[PDB]
């Protein structure tokens, strides 16, 4: 009740309890009023963020290295454009098999959680996560991080959020330059220390 | 007290509790009947204390570099007249460390800063002072009065610490903003119509008050 | 005065329908309260009996209306940026039919985007934006653009201000009873300053761009509108006057101005339309004559005068009290209000519609003879529509807001007591009227078909002239020189000085003959005016009470009947008689139309040659051909329909189209009109019989339409149908000829 | 928001998305097979 909030002075929403990892009192709209809304915003709001993270360190530390240098990698807006091993189609076909796959086992746990937390093929297997996104268990957590006191977790959850957050409005930031200005997101950077005055918009 | 075009309608409601307050209001737009909306007492001399506040920076400050110019103490490329220096870039622009547009959003930036701040103390008092800001929520906290909000940092000397001069202190504030308000539309009117520095036209009226007047400048 | 925050917004309302009934909440029983839902959603009177309720409910939708409208503007001005030919016809308007509209390609239907000059392909379009926008001085679509962009931003603070004034801050009922003030800021500051800004705007941009176009100067050589107020070097090259500045206003030096104020009357040769000083003029003589007007009724600073002290001064020994009590009434009614206005805009209409074919006000106007007919057809319609409004809801208020007890009034009173009069007076005037306007026309058809014209009202057998229009033709045709020494022309081409203005090889407009043939079809319009406002004036006169229902007024407004007895009663309601003049505006306006289309075409527009010799469309054949019913059916209907029904394979196959489907439509009202509701109720219980043997019976019963509902579906196919028709057959007709 | 969501379900509103979207559906039909009078297969 005491947390900081995003408009100091105000009122946080009531649906918003401070309950929930990297929640500040954010919702003007009242898109999450009601308690499903609510779960599977948060569900949506985890998966763009782990998306949205590997997708950032995927266009900017390639581009960085090729920038001094060390590789020739061509550019990620154009990356779909070269000639691989076989047609895109095909690899198409292959991603969504696959993922569909993935994803759909995660679709089952969060209509009917914790049904979906055994090996179908050998059960001696099991993933140990109690919390619907949280799946844990030795292939999603080896180290044993992702467990322990309500403190460390909500720390490292909050961690998360606030980390996945900044990796989207990068990863829109980077789309949005590359259209207009024209040119890779480093250059962009190297020409604004160059010029910070002017090398603007 | 004196009174100045007083009515029965304005005496009404204007009893004096104001400062600088001479029963003027012709039209009542201050009259306690339905108030709504921006129309209302304590908004209305809430916008009219902060319209003097920044006409009285800006009136000092449209004249400032111009008369040092004339003095010989600044460089001639900066003794611009107010709207050549970038306000308007059709009538004249200054190269300055960055691109005008740029500038416009860092000024922009920090003055949502600072007015967000002020109307959501306005909105709910003393609610600036209790989450965390860098260690400034100490002294932010204000005194219940939006226009006058005191404290180590709006009031470091520590002026009117009496009431009777707080009183006065008020009432000099009120005139010299109503005075610098009309010196702005002042301003804004005589570079319309002679298409020169105020300054210029102060020392046009100077050396030959007939040649150099209304009566020849329309 | 105002209210912080009266009503919470909220998503709520929204899903319960009915809500602002409590009949209505209840739920759907069976199919007709889905009809009630619509029917009663507007009717603000029926939700709450606050006024002031009423009140700021009725503020808040006229700025939803504005919204609309400007978003209407901005996309007519974007279109033309966009998808026009505007800057090609710029440069030849004589030569090119102006087009604002294209098609894609889907079924075929390609083939709309006819030729229409300019290397443009398209739909032509009669509203006339292109006179209006050359003008203004818009030269480049950029300008049209920007138009466009502040049209849009301006329906959005339209939108803000509607919610912000219900939601947020909603004056109270002494606010909206200020009816002097109202009218001063009306008057002085909406009329009188918006006059004003357009006579500025005339003076500054309109005037000299123009003058360069008629010129001849290329449109991408004219200088841009600022630079003439920047440099003021060349408003004196193009008026010397402009050099003195304002020295000869403030001086009463007027006479200086008379290069770019005139008062010259006529139309301009160069373009055919009325000269652009004047129009300055007169704006800037409008603005003065309303600004002055706007100082008229008090305020809070003692001078001016009280409405209700004039009202209360007028009375005679013929009218008892006279208007006392008129002013209470007007501030609490919003029916009569509307009634009121209604009528006097749907007026304005007409007379607007009857003004801008005889003075066109825009350059190349006169020669574009599908924009004159399409506006005048247009604002004809609009008026009647208005007129017919006006006495529904002053019936709707005699039935409702109706209170001697508390609202008495004398004059109204009085006019209640002696109806019978009025109405018998008005059924002979109109019985007169048909007797002796239509059957002239069915004696020249016996006499025709009998072969002995001879015995014909025409201008050979038998003339009837019009002396008394004649006169007023002479007067105004003399004025210059007698009776208007400041003027040089006359003030319309119409009143027959004699002389012509040709643009292009066309006629733009000459003088305008009047004989046996106007006698009639002018009194045929008397009679159809007439009887229409009999019905109108019988359907507000009777509707508290009559000699059949003493106690109509407690049946309300709108009913169907009072059963089968005393006769039989269908049809006594003041709704009702609005239904049925519905039909006699249609009837009257259609004659209207009919017969400004054939004069227009038979004795004004034409080609002129080089020697000077005009050949009309017909060829002159009205004079002697509208005498006979025979000759409207031959000469007009049949001749003139050949256009639209050999369209097909072209680019005018759509109104070919719409010609077939607006028969269709108004052939099937005919169906709600001729039959009753028990019918149509006994026809369902069998066809709801065999759903129920399948499973697939609904919840919702079905029901017929009510009786108000059937005469209502009716009227409104009826009415489309008719007046659609007439659209597609005079945009065919008049597009390719 | 339910009532939102409640507003999205009445008649007219779910009408007017299920016509709008078969008539895109079937103007997108015709313009990629355009003519048909009879069935080839
Ligand atoms: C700033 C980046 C960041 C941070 C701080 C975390 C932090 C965490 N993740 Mg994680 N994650 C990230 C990015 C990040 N992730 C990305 C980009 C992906 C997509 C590849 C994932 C996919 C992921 C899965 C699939 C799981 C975690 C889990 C966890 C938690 C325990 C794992 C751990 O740290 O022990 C190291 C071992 C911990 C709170 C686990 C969890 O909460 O369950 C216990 C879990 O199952 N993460
Ligand atoms: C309210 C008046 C109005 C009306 C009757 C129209 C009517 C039309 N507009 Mg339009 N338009 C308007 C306002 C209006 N517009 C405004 C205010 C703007 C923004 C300034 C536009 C911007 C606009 C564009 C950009 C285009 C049209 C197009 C069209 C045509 C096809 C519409 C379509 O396929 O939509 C389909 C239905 C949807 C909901 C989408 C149609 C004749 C199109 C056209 O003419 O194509 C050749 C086209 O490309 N309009
Ligand atoms: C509300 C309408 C309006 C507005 C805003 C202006 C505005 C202006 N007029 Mg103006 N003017 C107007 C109506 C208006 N006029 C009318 C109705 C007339 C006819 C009597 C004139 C006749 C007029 C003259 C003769 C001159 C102006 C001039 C001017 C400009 C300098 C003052 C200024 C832009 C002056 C100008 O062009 O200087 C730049 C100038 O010499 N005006
Ligand atoms: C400024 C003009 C104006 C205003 C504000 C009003 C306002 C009002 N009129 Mg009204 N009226 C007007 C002009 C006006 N009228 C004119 C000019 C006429 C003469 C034709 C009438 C005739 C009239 C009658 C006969 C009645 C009213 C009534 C009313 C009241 C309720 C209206 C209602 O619920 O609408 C509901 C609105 C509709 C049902 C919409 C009708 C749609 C039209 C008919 C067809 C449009 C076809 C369309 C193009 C097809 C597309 C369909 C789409 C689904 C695909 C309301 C106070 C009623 C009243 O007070 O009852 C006590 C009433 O009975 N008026
Ligand atoms: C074409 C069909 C038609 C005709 C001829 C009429 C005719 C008439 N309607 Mg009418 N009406 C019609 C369709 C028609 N209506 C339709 C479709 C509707 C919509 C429901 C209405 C709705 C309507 C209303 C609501 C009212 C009328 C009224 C009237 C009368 C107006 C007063 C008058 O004397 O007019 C002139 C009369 C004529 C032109 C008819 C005479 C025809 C010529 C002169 C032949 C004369 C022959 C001569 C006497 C010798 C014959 C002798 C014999 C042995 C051969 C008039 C009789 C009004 C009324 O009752 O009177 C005020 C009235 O209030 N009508
Ligand atoms: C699922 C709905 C449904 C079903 C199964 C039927 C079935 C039938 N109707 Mg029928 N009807 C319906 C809706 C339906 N109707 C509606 C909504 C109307 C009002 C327009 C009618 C009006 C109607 C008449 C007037 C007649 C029938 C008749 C018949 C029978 C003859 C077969 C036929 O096609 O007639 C032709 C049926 C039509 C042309 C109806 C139009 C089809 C509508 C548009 C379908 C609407 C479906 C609805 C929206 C379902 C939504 C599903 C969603 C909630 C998941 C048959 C048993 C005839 C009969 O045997 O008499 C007893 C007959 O004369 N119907
Ligand atoms: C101008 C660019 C453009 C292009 C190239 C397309 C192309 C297409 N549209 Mg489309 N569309 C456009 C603009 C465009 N649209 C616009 C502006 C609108 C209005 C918002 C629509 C609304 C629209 C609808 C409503 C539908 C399409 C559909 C389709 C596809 C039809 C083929 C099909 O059914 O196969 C199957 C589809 C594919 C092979 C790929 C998708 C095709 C890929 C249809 C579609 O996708 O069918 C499923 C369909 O139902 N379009
Ligand atoms: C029950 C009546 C009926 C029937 C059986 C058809 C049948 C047909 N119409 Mg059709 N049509 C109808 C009424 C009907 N129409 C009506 C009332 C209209 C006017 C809105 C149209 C307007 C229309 C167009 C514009 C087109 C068709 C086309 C077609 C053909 C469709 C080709 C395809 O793949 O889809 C098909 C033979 C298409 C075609 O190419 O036909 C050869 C086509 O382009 N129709
Ligand atoms: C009859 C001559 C026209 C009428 C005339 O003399 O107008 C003037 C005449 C007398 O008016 P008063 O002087 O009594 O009242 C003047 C009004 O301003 C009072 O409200 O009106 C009547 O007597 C009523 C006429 C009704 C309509 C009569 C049939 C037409
Ligand atoms: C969602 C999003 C934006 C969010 C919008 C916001 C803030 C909305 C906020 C609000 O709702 C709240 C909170 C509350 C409401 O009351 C109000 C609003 C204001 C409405 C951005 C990005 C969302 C999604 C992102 C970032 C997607 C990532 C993409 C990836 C992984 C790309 C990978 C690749 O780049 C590689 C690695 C290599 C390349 O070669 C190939 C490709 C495939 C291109
Ligand atoms: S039900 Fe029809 S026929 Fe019978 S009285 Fe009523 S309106 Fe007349």
């Amino acid at each position: 009740p005491d947390r900081p909030i995003w408009f100091p002075g105000s009122t946080p929403p009531e649906w918003l309890d401070g309950s929930l990892p990297g929640d500040f009192g954010f919702d003007p709209l009242g898109l999450s009023s009601d308690p499903d809304s609510l779960k599977w915003n948060v569900q949506a709001e985890i998966v763009h963020c782990r998306w949205a993270m590997l997708g950032a360190a995927g266009i900017f530390i390639p581009e960085f290295l090729t920038k001094i240098g060390i590789l020739n990698t061509p550019s990620w807006y154009t990356a779909g454009e070269q000639e691989y091993f076989t047609d895109k189609t095909t690899l198409f076909v292959v991603e969504l098999i696959l993922i569909g796959w993935a994803e759909g086992r995660r679709w089952a746990d969060i209509i009917k959680p914790g049904s979906v937390n055994t090996d179908p093929v050998f059960p001696n297997n099991k993933l140990t996560g109690t919390d619907v996104g949280y799946p844990g268990g030795l292939w999603f957590d080896p180290l044993g991080w992702g467990s322990g006191s309500p403190a460390k977790l909500k720390e490292l959850r909050t961690k998360e959020i606030k980390n996945g957050r900044l990796a989207m409005l990068a990863v829109m930031g980077a789309w949005f330059q590359h259209i207009y200005t024209g040119t890779g997101p480093i250059d962009n950077l190297f020409a604004h220390l160059a010029d910070p005055g002017h090398a603007t918009i | 007290r004196p009174l100045w075009f007083a009515s029965s309608q304005s005496l009404s409601y204007l009893d004096g509790s104001l400062p600088g307050d001479y029963g003027f209001d012709p039209l009542g737009l201050s009259d306690p009947e339905g108030t709504g909306g921006f129309i209302e007492p304590r908004w209305l001399a809430y916008g009219e204390i902060i319209n003097g506040r920044f006409a009285m920076l800006g009136a000092a400050g449209a004249i400032a570099p111009e008369i040092l110019g004339k003095a010989g103490l600044i460089p001639a490329e900066t003794a611009l007249p107010w709207f050549q220096t970038g306000v308007i870039p059709p009538a004249g622009t200054y190269t300055y460390w960055a691109d005008n547009y740029t500038l416009f959003v860092l000024e922009m930036a920090l003055m949502g800063f600072a007015e967000h701040r002020r109307l959501q103390d306005w909105y709910n008092p003393g609610s600036m002072g209790k989450q965390y800001f860098l260690g400034l929520e100490k002294g932010l906290a204000g005194s219940g009065n939006p226009a006058y909000p005191g404290g180590p940092f709006f009031n470091p000397l520590g002026f009117g610490k009496d009431e009777k001069s707080l009183k006065e202190l008020k009432l000099k504030e009120v005139k010299n903003g109503r005075l610098a308000m009309l010196a702005i539309l002042g301003y804004f009117i005589q570079g319309l119509v002679t298409g020169v520095g105020p300054y210029q036209n102060l020392l046009d009226h100077l050396a030959d008050p007939v040649n150099n007047n209304v009566l020849t400048s329309l | 005065l105002v209210d912080r925050d009266p009503i919470k917004t909220s998503f709520e309302e929204w899903a319960k329908p009915g809500h602002f009934s409590r009949t209505i909440a209840k739920g759907p029983d069976t199919t007709t309260w889905i009809w009630n839902l619509h029917a009663d959603a507007h009717d603000f009177d029926s939700h709450t009996s606050d006024l002031e309720e009423i009140s700021r409910k009725v503020f808040s939708a006229h700025f939803g209306q504005l919204s609309i409208i400007f978003l209407w503007l901005s996309g007519m001005y974007f279109h033309g940026a966009r998808f026009s030919n505007y800057e090609a016809w710029l440069s030849d308007p004589t030569h090119i039919g102006p087009s604002a509209q294209v098609v894609w390609p889907i079924v075929g239907q390609e083939i709309l985007n006819g030729d229409v000059g300019g290397g443009f392909r398209g739909i032509q379009i009669t509203s006339g934006f292109f006179q209006i926008w050359r003008a203004s001085g818009i030269t480049s679509e950029l300008q049209l653009y920007c138009t466009a962009i502040g049209a849009l931003v301006f329906a959005a603070l339209m939108l803000f201000a509607g919610w912000f004034h219900y939601h947020k801050a909603a004056p109270k009922l002494a606010w909206f009873q200020d009816v002097e003030s109202m009218l001063n800021h009306h008057l002085a500051g909406l009329l009188g300053l918006g006059s004003l800004s357009w006579a500025g705007h005339q003076v500054h941009v309109s005037l000299p761009i123009n003058q360069f176009l008629n010129a001849g100067v290329d449109p991408k050589e004219i200088p841009l509108p600022h630079e003439f107020i920047l440099n003021r070097d060349l408003l004196a090259q193009l008026y010397p006057s402009f050099a003195e500045g304002a020295t000869p206003f403030f001086t009463l030096n007027w006479s200086k101005y008379s290069e770019f104020l005139t008062f010259r009357g006529g139309l301009d040769p160069v373009t055919g339309g009325l000269w652009l000083t004047d129009i300055a003029h007169h704006h800037l003589a409008i603005a003065i004559l309303f600004l002055i007007a706007g100082h008229m009724y008090r305020t809070n600073w003692g001078i001016g005068h009280g409405i209700k002290d004039i009202l209360e001064a007028h009375k005679g020994p013929f009218t008892g009290q006279g208007h006392k009590g008129l002013y209470e009434i007007l501030t609490t009614s919003w029916h009569a209000q509307l009634s009121l206005n209604l009528a006097m805009l749907g007026s304005l209409t007409i007379i607007v519609a009857h003004h801008m074919y005889s003075m066109p006000p825009y350059p190349y106007l006169a020669t574009d003879y599908a924009t004159q007919l399409s506006l005048f057809t247009h604002h004809m319609w609009i008026g009647g529509f208005l007129i017919v409004g006006a006495a529904a809801h002053a019936a709707i208020f005699m039935v409702r807001d109706y209170d001697p007890t508390n609202r008495y009034n004398d004059l109204l009173d009085r006019v209640l007591r002696h109806r019978d009069a009025i109405i018998s007076h008005l059924n002979w005037v109109c019985i007169f009227l048909g007797f002796h306007s239509f059957g002239l026309y069915i004696h020249n058809d016996t006499m025709s078909a009998l072969g002995r014209p001879q015995d014909m009202f025409s201008d050979t057998a038998i003339q009837l002239q019009p002396v008394f229009a004649q006169w007023i033709q002479n007067t105004h045709a003399l004025a210059p020189g007698v009776t208007a020494p400041g003027e040089t022309a006359s003030t319309s081409l119409t009143w027959g000085g004699g002389e012509l203005v040709a643009v292009g090889g066309k006629v733009a407009l000459l003088p305008i003959p009047l004989g046996t043939a106007d006698f009639l079809v002018h009194h045929i319009h008397a009679f159809t005016i007439h009887v229409t406002v009999l019905i109108l004036l019988k359907g507000v006169l009777f509707a508290r009470s009559s000699r059949l229902i003493p106690d109509k007024a407690n049946l309300g407004f709108r009913f169907p009947c009072d059963g089968p007895g005393r006769g039989g009663t269908c049809q006594v309601s003041a709704w009702d008689h609005v239904f049925l003049g519905l039909f006699w505006m249609y009837n009257a306006i259609s004659v209207v139309i009919f017969h400004f289309s054939w004069k227009m075409q038979s004795d004004v527009w034409g080609s002129i040659s080089d020697q000077g010799v005009v050949t009309h469309i017909t060829g002159g054949n009205f004079a002697q051909s509208s005498i006979t019913i025979n000759g409207w059916l031959r000469d007009f209907l049949w001749a003139q329909a050949s256009q639209v029904i050999q369209s097909y394979g072209s680019s005018l196959s759509a109104y070919g189209l719409f010609f077939l489907g607006a028969h269709f439509v108004w052939a099937f009202s005919l169906m709600f009109l001729f039959s009753g509701r028990g019918y149509w109720q006994e026809l369902i219980e069998s066809i709801v019989w065999a759903h129920n043997k399948l499973k697939v019976a609904p919840a919702t019963q079905p029901r017929a339409l009510s009786i108000i509902q059937g005469r209502a579906v009716g009227v409104t196919h009826y009415l489309l149908g008719g007046i659609a028709t007439t659209w597609a057959f005079f945009l065919a007709r008049i597009i390719a000829v | 928001m339910r009532d939102l969501k409640t507003y999205l379900s009445v008649a007219p509103v779910l009408s007017t998305l299920w016509f709008g979207s078969l008539a895109g559906l079937l103007i997108e039909i015709n313009r990629l097979f355009p003519d048909a009078l009879t069935f080839p297969f």
